[PDB]
């Protein structure tokens, strides 16, 4: 397998492909989430280069990972499938095993986990 | 178990080994597999001690019963008895037994008589475990009308080989000399049959 | 399906100093489930008394048996049958059953009328007889009685301190085994007068 | 062995008895076979004493790694399926345990769940388990109401147990007594049968088959 | 799961006062055919240690390399190999019982019954059993098959417990070793006339014996048997 | 066959037996009376292998009432149960044993007393306050442990056995499709026919 | 088990241990495996302790009567024939194993019988589990022309082989000398060398430890 | 086939006084019905005053031993020279005995020693891992004849208060060290009687605050 | 090994 | 587990399941719900070995539940059916298969249409308008031969499925407790609460 | 089967029959059981014929690339090959070979390996099913130092009883000459061995 | 039953 530590510290302390994987963030389309009294609201901007588009089929920025929760976001559009899928997955073996859905913080703080894993994982950017 | 019975010019000779083993442990090591079911009919006993001994008691009341009727028995009468006994009772029976006898009219004769109790008249007979071992032997050396003194070397370095490779074969040779003359019971020890 | 360990049960008889002492449980199941709490293993015909353990339909139908032979002997002896005859009746007639026995570990016990001695025997279940000058023990807990007797026992005990005796060393059996217990009965016997005595044990 | 759990008004009553056995012979009468998982957490053991004794024991190590990770008390529903999921992984292995987990969460109530070593899991109200299973249902069941008061329940889960370790060879020793409220579990001690028998007898008048 | 085919029958040994003694016949059975005659069961590892081994003879060859190889590994990068850090009984043993165990624990046992017979640099007697299920017991007498039977016997009216060790002479206990071989000669079907021992003593080292053979038998009683009755 | 009860209460024995007979995965039959009058003061409940149980219980019912009739007398419930005893302990040392289980249920007119006999298929006798045979007793007698008391009436003990109906009907796997119920006291035999 | 025959020139001895088991259990500290087939024909049993007893019961009843009948003492071969057919009937479904010695008018005899119905004729012989002990000792030490004292010293020590090292014999050793024109002595407990030591406590209860339900006084007499 | 379990019999012993506790074992090992030896140990001083006997099948039974040896060995390094404490040692044990689940150690295993408030302690392990604190557990071949005795004599079973009607029971105290070594003796001439892999010594672990002392006693050696 |  | 049954009508189809769950000689639970919700529009009822019917059944809820976030649409009758034939016709050849039988009834939005789907525990899959699991279809299949109707209303298939639970309360060894019945149509799954 | 490997004064003798039977029916009359695993080393298979030639084949391998490296082996060295594979795979094997080869410094060597898999060097060895009636024969009539003759002779006659007495075992005595000159195959048939 |  490929073993290549690409996540490294550099002598200033920071971890450029941390750092540069936040430029991706920034070039990505504006997404903003406001929580009010009894409801939450997720925003997203759609760049505007693109007509002749297909709105039926183009996959929607904001996808359900339960009935109950939600995940927007800004950055790479095929890296955020692979978190959404996993998120998905870890979803319903919570459903199975503790017999109730996940809380928002639980399915947060595991997609961060992932998030986390590929920052100090061999062969993985 | 190594038994022999060998028909030469004077009569036949019976020859045994001593041991009776349960597994592999030997409960006697002198036994007398030899037995007299008559004055010169003479029988060796192989298989199920038990089975063995219960068959020459009987034969040798029939053979008394006989005598007292109609006089001496031939050899193949003796061979008859033990036969029937064998055969109609086979399903209950683990005996090999040669017979061996001497008439004045027939001489020296040997039948032997198997586990399916099936009668076989041979110029000599071999049987028990350690007969396997020497069927080559026995086979190349044995000749008709051999003297008293080269048929007792004959069982006796047959009986030496068989001991030396069968477990459930060892002691004393104990040999019978059946002839005109009389009845002459023979011995022959470790020290001497082991370094033949 | 072992017949020996189906209903349960023990019998333990001691000697003491002029007496001897039987004892037993009054337990009676089928395997794990309890059914009776009043089987008495213990018979007596005249002055000799009999325990039997294993299984029960044997026990009673031995009792039954033992009764007919030792009431027939007296009808023809002209006199009540004596401990050491008994225990060769007894012999003889489980021996007789030998390719097809009864499942029971029967125990005599009792004082010969005319000597005075104290007289106990043990059999084994085809009727090899087991005399004893101390002890004889029988039932699923044969191994806690032999534990038992054999550490609490000690020669020449009067009636009253055998009593104490046998009933401890069956009691702390009884309890260390699943199938023995749910009451006991003990008999002390000098030579002209028997006591009977129920004791108190744990109902588990 | 023979253990009873059931809910009622009160909240749970959960009575075992203490004998252990290896064929005939009685091992020991003086066995815990109620586990404190937690305050508000009890686990019954029926079978292979190790099998529960092992299995049971590292539930409760499972339950505590929830509360740290979750920082929230493990609901009973998820401590039974952790045990279910673990025995059904080991499933045709001959592991030998029937066990009920009894506990009080806010979101669940009182709630009691039987989980065997063949991976059943049910959610019940009233459960006995062991070789003595059915003479306690016996009592139990003849006697049983959901109003009981909490003095009442604790005596007729006492006598169910008595009952079982009356008539099993196999049951007996003493009788362990546990009450599970809102506010956790409380033990009401353990009780010999020894003393306990003669005891009942007397003033209840029951046991007419004994030799009084 | 094995089945053993040529094999070898009872290995016996005992202490003295200032060493042990271990023997064994020179027999490699073939069920009820005695197959071999040849055959050495006592085996030598250096100058203070005999492994004496029954059972199966292709697992005993097997044990031979491993104890061949132990002898060869020690010496390596050890100055000292032929002094303070040469092999023990003590150590060879271990390995051997360390060994069995684990033969037994993967269901694939070594189908022998093992005996270490030596002396320790202290001066101390060494004498233990292992075999084909990893049990390890002392005692001042020790046999297998047929020996545990009819040789312990024997050897232990000599040395009954430990407080008559010191008072057995080599020529005592020698005496005792050769006269259950004959005893083991006349009863167990599976033995042989011829055997090898060895003695290793605290003074005068490993001492090796091939090519005894089992005399003065009893035989002549035999002539007065006839029949069974 | 199946669910075989009895109880022995002051003045009277009370037997329970179930109607069902199944075989295979069909009842067969949802009204069976699993018992035979032995004498007018004498009933026998039985269950065990199909065929051997009526076979049994038949035979036995002729040799009583051979009894009754040669004598002009009839035999106590005591004298009756080791007579049935007897023949079950001939029976398992038999080429092929008869596999009955009995409980029998009399009054004894000399005592003034009803008694209650437990006989297993191996000749295993007991006299017994309440008696089960079959998977009944591992429920029935702790229940009885619990409420059973020895004075009791026969309406009192046939309540004590409705609660033993209910709690087989609640526990017990099968459908044994109720129980016959027959009172034996010193006015003979007569059957429960609301239960 | 273990018993022993050794024959002496004027006599045969036969010895046992006293031990009887059931399992791994002793049921008999001091049992007698010593049997008296006729006065002066002695038998020593091992295998199915029932069936020893019995046949050797049985047989000896037989050549009582044939001892009356034909109005001579009784020799050990017809004790011998009797029981050989009567065992090998049974085809080894009676597990008597048996050492038969005895002194008649033919002399002194010494056979040893399988429960199969087999027979076997020694000078010295040994039966039971500690039969390989015994029988160690006896190829150790026996030889011929032993004296009496001789004979018992050599039996006496091949069973306390059997006592010490096989786990189903122990206890105490009988002896029997059966001597040619002398009574045989019948020698119980010749030796007792495993006496139970002193016990380090006296476990008598103080009377009325025992909990008890009901007294009553059992009718014995008519 | 290979059967990889055997039986090498013996029996062990363990109670508990107020400031002290012992562990008792017979120094017999045997297979089938012959003696292997008449002294080899089986019960073992495991340091941090804690004593250890694995009775049954003794290749398994020093196999434990030897890797809860070790357990402690790694226990000091780990955790820097901490003390095991008893109630410690008996879990890990459990985890020994439970990884073999599905392949078992065939022994019945007692540990013995003081608790963390110096008060003897004795713990009773079945061979797959099941463990129970005890004042008493007789284990092996004769635990069936011994442990009833214990009942009766430690704990006082069965034994009322006389004259109080079998309504006052005996009152439960500590023994001496001199009190429980009695019963360990008579337990075991007791057992060595009725048991045949019973037998030839006895060896007596006493564990105090002070640490191990031994004591041996000799057995009948039939 | 035990049950419960 | 025993005794599961299905009724594919006109516009509807009705599972009924056994409440028993028995181990030994004891009923345990009287209450059981043998059944999951794999998606609004689809339930399968389920039977067979203790451990695995519940095991399978919520392996195959979540795996539905799944692909319906997923794709964020509803699988069809039919697929979900393929899909569990699988997972089974898999499992036939595991080290330890899954012993569980089950019914998968379901209303297909798409075509408007109830679908009934009865797979055993080899993965043999067949779409019925009745069908049934263990011997309770020994019963029921001749008796629905004769009185089912295919253009039956859901209150005709309850009647029809009384008959049948009548039928087996009769003539079944077990007491299995009655049955929870479940009806699938254009609205979704609906329990019926008196039965 | 019944095959021999004889140890004489110029070299080694193998000898074998020709005869593999499946149950009581001869599936080939004609066998080699004498196969080269090197120049001047053969062996002697008995047993399972499967087993006995996929070892046999494994040894030649190696054996050839020992040689590529190290140079001609050692009779030794051959039959420790086919020792290492026999117990190792001992479980899974049913094959007696008799190992036989000629060096110039070590002359004539004979190994046998039985079904365990142990190593037995001797001065002449016998196995397979035929061996067990020739045991006594051969023991009486072997001679250390033959010359080439002799043990054609004494094969020859060994084998003949072998055949005679065993079921197993007949056709043609096949045998293989080992010596410093080469290799030299001999066969005799029926006519002339049958009436020695 | 006893052996001996
Ligand atoms: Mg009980
Ligand atoms: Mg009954
Ligand atoms: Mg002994
Ligand atoms: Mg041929």
């Amino acid at each position: 397998g490929y073993d290549r530590a690409l996540s490294i510290f550099s002598p200033d302390g920071h971890i450029f492909q941390v750092e540069y994987a936040l430029e991706a963030v920034k070039r990505g389309t504006c997404a903003v989430g406001v929580k009010g009294k009894n409801c939450v609201v997720l925003g997203c901007e759609r760049r505007s280069t693109l007509k002749l588009q297909d709105t039926r089929i183009t996959p929607s920025k904001v996808s359900k990972i339960d009935s109950h929760v939600v995940l927007s976001f800004s950055g790479l559009n095929a890296d955020s499938r692979i978190l959404i899928e996993k998120a998905r997955v870890e979803a319903q073996s919570h459903r199975l095993t503790l017999e109730d859905p996940v809380t928002v913080e639980y399915l947060t703080r595991y997609v961060a986990g992932v998030q986390q894993r590929y920052t100090q994982s061999g062969g993985v950017r | 178990t190594s038994i022999m019975a060998v028909t030469f010019k004077d009569g036949v000779i019976l020859g045994a080994d001593s041991r009776t083993t349960t597994g592999a442990y030997i409960a006697n090591r002198v036994t007398d597999k030899l037995t007299r079911v008559h004055d010169k009919i003479w029988c060796c006993r192989s298989g199920s001690a038990a089975d063995t001994q219960a068959i020459a008691d009987i034969v040798q009341y029939h053979l008394e019963l006989y005598t007292s009727q109609y006089g001496t028995p031939s050899t193949e009468t003796a061979a008859s008895v033990f036969k029937e006994l064998c055969y109609e009772n086979k399903d209950n029976l683990t005996a090999g037994i040669i017979v061996a006898g001497y008439d004045d009219k027939n001489k020296g004769e040997v039948y032997t008589i198997p586990l399916g109790g099936s009668v076989h008249k041979l110029p000599y007979a071999i049987a028990g475990s350690g007969s396997t071992f020497i069927y080559g032997y026995c086979d190349k050396n044995f000749r008709e009308n051999m003297s008293k003194e080269e048929t007792v070397d004959f069982i006796k370095h047959s009986l030496s080989q068989a001991i030396k490779w069968d477990g459930s074969s060892g002691g004393v040779i104990r040999m019978v000399v059946l002839t005109a003359a009389g009845v002459e019971r023979l011995i022959f020890y470790p020290d001497e049959y082991e370094q033949l | 399906s072992d017949p020996s360990s189906i209903n349960g049960g023990i019998v333990v008889a001691m000697t003491g100093k002029d007496c001897v002492a039987i004892a037993c449980d009054l337990r009676l199941g089928s395997q794990s489930l309890g059914v009776s709490n009043k089987f008495e293993k213990i018979f007596h015909y005249g002055h000799v008394f009999l325990g039997i353990t294993g299984l029960a339909t044997d026990v009673t139908t031995l009792n039954e048996m033992f009764r007919y032979k030792t009431n027939l002997y007296k009808l023809k002896e002209e006199r009540a049958i004596e401990p050491e005859t008994f225990t060769q009746l007894v012999s003889s007639s489980l021996y007789e059953r030998r390719f097809g026995p009864y499942f029971v570990g029967p125990v005599v016990a009792g004082i010969n009328s005319k000597s005075g001695k104290p007289f106990i025997a043990g059999f084994d279940l085809i009727g090899c007889i087991d005399e004893a000058k101390d002890f004889i023990v029988s039932g699923t807990a044969s191994d806690q009685l032999f534990g038992m007797c054999e550490s609490l026992y000690e020669p020449n005990l009067e009636p009253e301190d055998l009593f104490e005796t046998i009933s401890q060393a069956l009691l702390n059996a009884a309890d260390r085994d699943a199938l023995s217990g749910w009451g006991a009965v003990v008999y002390i016997i000098k030579k002209d007068e028997v006591v009977k005595r129920y004791l108190k044990m744990r109902q588990d | 062995t023979t253990t009873l759990a059931f809910r009622f008004q009160g909240g749970i009553i959960v009575a075992v008895d203490s004998r252990a056995t290896a064929g005939n012979w009685v091992a020991s009468q003086t066995v815990k076979k109620v586990i404190e998982i937690n305050p508000f957490l009890l686990g019954t053991m029926a079978g292979g004493a190790a099998d529960c004794q092992f299995w049971e024991t590292w539930l409760g190590s499972q339950c505590r790694l929830h509360e740290l990770r979750e920082k929230e008390r493990i609901s009973v529903a998820a401590a039974s399926k952790i045990l279910s999921n673990l025995v059904y992984q080991y499933k045709g292995a001959g592991l030998s345990m029937g066990t009920m987990i009894c506990g009080y969460t806010r979101k669940e109530g009182p709630t009691i769940y039987y989980v065997d070593s063949d991976g059943t899991r049910l959610k019940g109200d009233i459960f006995c388990v062991g070789s003595g299973q059915t003479f306690a249902y016996g009592v139990l069941d003849s006697n049983y109401k959901w109003d009981l008061s909490v003095e009442d329940a604790l005596y007729l889960g006492k006598r169910s147990i008595l009952a079982a370790a009356h008539r099993d060879a196999y049951s007996g020793g003493s009788v362990n007594l546990y009450h599970v409220t809102e506010d956790g579990w409380i033990y009401h001690g353990n009780h010999d049968v020894g003393e306990l028998f003669w005891k009942v007898k007397e003033e209840e008048g029951s046991f007419n088959n004994v030799i009084g | 799961t094995q089945q053993p085919i040529v094999t070898g029958t009872s290995v016996i040994s005992m202490k003295y006062d200032n060493g042990v003694i271990i023997a064994a016949d020179n027999l490699g059975s073939y069920g009820s055919l005695l197959r071999f005659n040849g055959v050495e069961r006592l085996i030598p590892v250096g100058d203070n240690t005999v492994v004496g081994i029954s059972g199966d003879i292709s697992d005993m060859q097997h044990i031979e390399r491993l104890l061949k190889d132990l002898v060869t590994e020690n010496a390596y990068d050890n100055p000292l190999a032929d002094a303070e850090e040469a092999l023990e009984p003590s150590y060879i043993f271990e390995y051997l019982a360390t060994v069995m165990y684990q033969r037994r624990s993967k269901m694939n046992p070594l189908w022998n019954a093992i005996i270490v017979a030596g002396v320790q640099s202290n001066g101390d007697q060494f004498l233990r059993y292992v075999n084909l299920l990893g049990v390890t017991y002392s005692s001042p007498t020790l046999a297998t098959g047929f020996g545990a039977h009819m040789a312990n016997p024997l050897l232990r009216k000599v040395v009954d417990r430990e407080s008559d060790i010191p008072k057995t002479t080599v020529q005592v206990a020698e005496e005792a070793i050769v006269n259950a071989m004959r005893v083991l000669y006349y009863r167990d079907a599976r033995s042989s006339r011829n055997f090898s021992l060895a003695i290793i003593d605290k003074n005068t080292g490993l001492t090796f014996k091939k090519n005894l053979q089992v005399e003065n038998m009893k035989w002549d009683f035999a002539k007065d048997i006839k029949g069974y009755g | 066959m199946d669910i075989i009860l009895g109880i022995r209460v002051q003045d009277s024995v009370i037997l329970a037996s179930s109607k069902a007979v199944t075989r295979g995965i069909s009842v067969l039959k949802d009204s069976d009376d699993k018992t035979r009058q032995l004498s007018p003061h004498t009933l026998m409940s039985f269950a065990g292998e199909a065929g051997d149980t009526v076979q049994f219980a038949e035979y036995i019912q002729a040799n009583i009432q051979l009894y009754s009739i040669r004598e002009d007398y009839e035999l106590s419930p005591q004298a009756v149960s080791s007579f049935v005893r007897q023949e079950l302990a001939k029976s398992i040392r038999s080429r092929r044993p008869y596999q009955v289980n009995v409980l029998i249920g009399g009054y004894d007119k000399k005592k003034n007393k009803p008694e209650l006999y437990q006989i297993d298929y191996l000749g295993t006798k007991v006299e017994l306050p309440y008696g089960a045979h079959g998977y009944s007793g591992f429920y029935t007698f702790s229940l009885l442990d619990h409420h059973y008391r020895p004075d009791m009436t026969t309406e009192e003990g046939l309540d004590l056995l409705k609660l033993c109906v209910q709690e087989l009907e609640k526990r017990m796997p099968m459908d044994f499709k109720g129980v016959i119920v027959k009172i034996v006291d010193k006015d003979g035999i007569r059957q429960v026919d609301d239960f | 088990t273990t018993i022993v025959g050794v024959k002496f020139n004027n006599g045969v001895v036969i010895a046992a241990d006293t031990r009887s088991t059931q399992g791994p259990i002793v049921a008999d500290k001091n049992c007698a495996k010593l049997h008296r087939i006729s006065p002066k024909i002695w038998c020593a049993g091992a295998g199915t302790a029932a069936d020893t007893e019995a046949v050797t019961q049985l047989i000896g009843s037989n050549i009582e009567l044939h001892s009356l009948y034909t109005s001579r003492e009784p020799r050990v071969v017809s004790a011998l024939q009797m029981l050989k057919q009567h065992l090998f009937k049974y085809q080894g479904h009676i597990g008597a194993y048996l050492i038969v010695a005895g002194v008649d008018p033919t002399g002194s005899h010494l056979f040893s019988i399988h429960a199969h119905g087999s027979t076997d004729v020694g000078y010295y012989l040994s039966l039971g589990s500690g039969s390989l002990a015994a029988m160690a000792v006896l190829e150790s030490h026996w030889k011929q022309d032993l004296t009496k004292e001789e004979a018992i010293k050599l039996a006496s020590d091949a069973i306390q082989a059997g006592i010490w090292n096989d786990l189903g014999s122990g206890s105490n050793v009988d002896v029997c000398v059966m001597e040619i024109g002398k009574d045989a002595e019948y020698l119980r407990n010749y030796l007792t060398p495993n006496v139970r030591e002193e016990k380090q406590k006296s476990y008598k209860f103080p009377r009325g430890t025992t909990a008890v339900l009901k007294e009553s006084i059992v009718n014995i007499c008519d | 086939q290979f059967n990889p379990y055997g039986d090498n019999g013996g029996t062990i012993l363990g109670i508990a006084g107020e400031d002290f506790a012992v562990l008792a074992g017979d120094t017999r090992n045997i297979t089938d019905y012959s003696i292997n030896s008449r002294y080899e140990p089986k019960v073992f001083d495991c340091g941090d005053n804690i004593v250890m006997s694995a009775n049954g099948f003794a290749a398994d039974g020093d196999a434990l031993v030897k890797r809860f040896k070790n357990s402690v060995k790694w226990y000091h390094f780990d955790h820097n020279d901490k003390k095991l404490s008893i109630n410690s040692a008996a879990r890990n044990i459990q985890h020994l005995l439970y990884g073999k689940r599905f392949f078992p150690y065939y022994v019945h295993t007692i540990i013995a020693g003081l608790d963390e408030d110096g008060k003897g302690a004795v713990y009773s392990f079945d061979p797959v891992g099941s463990y129970e604190r005890e004042q008493c557990r007789a284990g092996g071949a004769a635990a069936s004849l011994i442990m009833p005795f214990l009942d009766n004599q430690v704990n006082f079973k069965n034994q009322y208060e006389p004259g109080t009607n079998g309504k006052v029971k005996k009152p439960l105290k500590y023994l001496s060290v001199e009190e429980v070594i009695k019963l360990v003796r008579d337990s075991f001439t007791s057992a060595t009687e009725r048991h045949i892999q019973v037998g030839d010594g006895l060896e007596i672990l006493i564990v105090t605050k002070d640490g191990v002392r031994k004591e041996f006693y000799e057995l009948k050696r039939d | 090994f035990l049950y419960x």
